[PDB]
């Protein structure tokens, strides 16, 4: 990471150009160049590169991912003095607090709202239950009632949560990670309603962010569900739109997750003090937040002074009304694995790969297996590639034994089958990031004859280590943990049942015992 | 079966050898 320079990562749907403009005012005053980037999958990439001491100086994401970052040592504790802390709303500081420390600067409060085309639908529905009849009416006219992103569970969560879904139970000052709330009647009722819309052809299971945004901004669909960042492209489209409270389901408010967009500082940055100066004295000011907001609306900002100025905006009022119906996201380190598991459940139910009930029943153990598997497999592939064991801490006994097993068994596979593994690598001709992403097709082919056993599982992880050694060799070391993640995904997404029956990683250690 | 299919199938054969061994 370059000293005397700031590199900032923010998601590509946010106002990164406005933020880069704030960066230019910083550079003007200081000589420090500010580079703003919007990598894909940055919320997964950031912990990967930061773990090796690289990556951006500053990372922007909703607050739900930062607990996991902090737990892994990847974030600097920030040090705002009392006067600065008083300039932002107290509940936004609460969102960026982890094990008693501030780990990020709060920027803005986000919640999803219903966005509707006033020319197609001046009186939008108050209930989800009305949408099928409305869609059938709009189809006779060449239109559709509603399109929104079905590939990210963030967007279906308001409906799942409406009748009782929840992520983790909060009781006695603590989230209880053993009490996950998607395998209950209300969550199932909400997701069933969503899958019925798809089954009856009011919705298409393949709809993603880009498709829904294009349809609404082209006036092809009467409604969408999206956050404040989306308002600016609608302005450009000259669709005449309103932003309103989400529909009710079984008479209950939709309950969107509330995110606080937050800016954390890399623990590996040599520019911590410059980062603090940029965030406190340039970004978190009326003029700094205005430049970002004019690019893509931020929502209800954390800075009291500027939020008072925008609060008259009726679109912000609707955001805050949906937010009050919803719930602030937990920030515990299990949130990443939760989202992995709920994303699979929603996509599986929507597509018919599983029933609604089976899909949500799997989610909890899927999240626990994912988290444990990802750590084991990622640690093995990294130590194989670098020659050095990771000293950071760890379900920890089992994960320690599993990794000891891999050093013996996985190393053994790579010894005995080196000639095969070398020809496989030559044949695949891995050069770049797309090459590595495409290996998920290899992994599925390992299991396509329908057989699963521990030997195939360990061989796939062993080949993953073999490929990872090669990736460091060609200066693509950052691709190692995406590889580990795709191996982990194939195993948990398609072999969850088998892993559970075989006692997971305890069974793995047992099977390969000397 | 194609190139990625061939690799994947050889990984399965190797895995079955390992499975039998252990
Ligand atoms: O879909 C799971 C996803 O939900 C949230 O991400 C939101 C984000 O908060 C919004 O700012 C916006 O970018 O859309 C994202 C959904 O695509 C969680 O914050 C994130 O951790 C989680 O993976």
């Amino acid at each position: 990471i370059e000293e005397g320079k700031l590199v900032i990562w923010i998601n590509g749907d946010k106002g990164y150009n406005g933020l880069a403009e704030v960066g230019k005012k910083f550079e003007k005053d200081t000589g420090i160049k500010v580079t703003v980037e919007h990598p894909d999958k940055l919320e997964e990439k950031f912990p990967q590169v930061a773990a090796t001491g690289d990556g951006p100086d500053i990372i922007f994401w909703a607050h739900d991912r930062f607990g996991g970052y902090a737990q892994s040592g990847l974030l600097a504790e920030i040090t705002p003095d009392k006067a600065f802390q008083d300039k932002l709303y107290p509940f936004t500081w609460d969102a960026v607090r982890y094990n008693g420390k501030l780990i990020a600067y709060p920027i803005a409060v986000e919640a999803l709202s219903l966005i509707y085309n006033k020319d197609l639908l001046p009186n939008p529905p108050k209930t989800w239950e009305e949408i099928p009849a409305l869609d059938k009416e709009l189809k006779a006219k060449g239109k559709s009632a509603l399109m929104f992103n079905l590939q990210e569970p963030y967007f279906t969560w308001p409906l799942i949560a409406a009748d009782g879904g929840y992520a983790f139970k909060y009781e006695n000052g603590k989230y209880d990670i053993k009490d996950v709330g998607v395998d209950n009647a209300g969550a199932k009722a909400g997701l069933t309603f969503l899958v019925d819309l798809i089954k009856n052809k009011h919705m298409n299971a393949d709809t993603d962010y880009s498709i829904a945004e294009a349809a609404f901004n082209k006036g092809e669909t009467a409604m969408t569900i999206n956050g404040p960042w989306a308002w600016s492209n609608i302005d450009t489209s000259k669709v005449n739109y309103g932003v309103t409270v989400l529909p009710t389901f079984k008479g209950q408010p939709s309950k969107p997750f509330v995110g606080v967009l937050s800016a954390g500082i890399n623990a590996a940055s040599p520019n911590k003090e410059l980062a603090k100066e940029f965030l406190e004295n340039y970004l978190l000011t009326d003029e700094g937040l205005e430049a970002v907001n004019k690019d893509k609306p931020l929502g209800a900002v954390a800075l009291k002074s500027y939020e008072e100025e925008l609060a008259k905006d009726p679109r912000i009022a609707a955001t805050m009304e949906n937010a009050q119906k919803g719930e602030i996201m937990p920030n515990i380190p299990q949130m990443s694995a939760f989202w992995y598991a709920v994303r699979t459940a929603v996509i599986n139910a929507a597509s018919g790969r599983q029933t609604v009930d089976e899909a949500l029943k799997d989610a909890q153990t899927g999240s626990e297996l994912y988290r444990q598997s990802l750590e084991i497999i990622s640690r093995y592939l990294r130590e194989q590639a670098t020659g050095a064991a990771d000293t950071a801490p760890m379900s920890g006994a089992t994960s320690r034994k599993a990794l000891e097993t891999l050093r013996r068994v996985g190393d053994g596979v790579q010894r005995n089958h080196e000639t095969a593994f070398q020809g496989m690598l030559r044949k695949l001709d891995i050069k770049n990031e797309d090459d590595v992403k495409s290996l998920s097709r290899v992994m599925i082919h390992v299991f396509s004859d329908g057989v699963t056993n521990w030997g195939r599982i360990v061989t796939l992880i062993s080949f993953g280590a073999f490929v990872a050694k090669h990736l460091k060799t060609i200066n693509q070391e950052s691709c190692i943990e995406p590889l580990a993640e795709s191996i982990t995904d194939v195993l948990v997404r398609t072999k969850r049942d088998w892993l559970v029956k075989q006692r997971g990683w305890d069974g793995f250690v047992e099977f390969f015992h000397v | 079966s194609s190139t990625m299919g061939q690799v994947g199938r050889q990984l399965a054969i190797i895995g079955d050898d390992i499975n039998r061994r252990y």
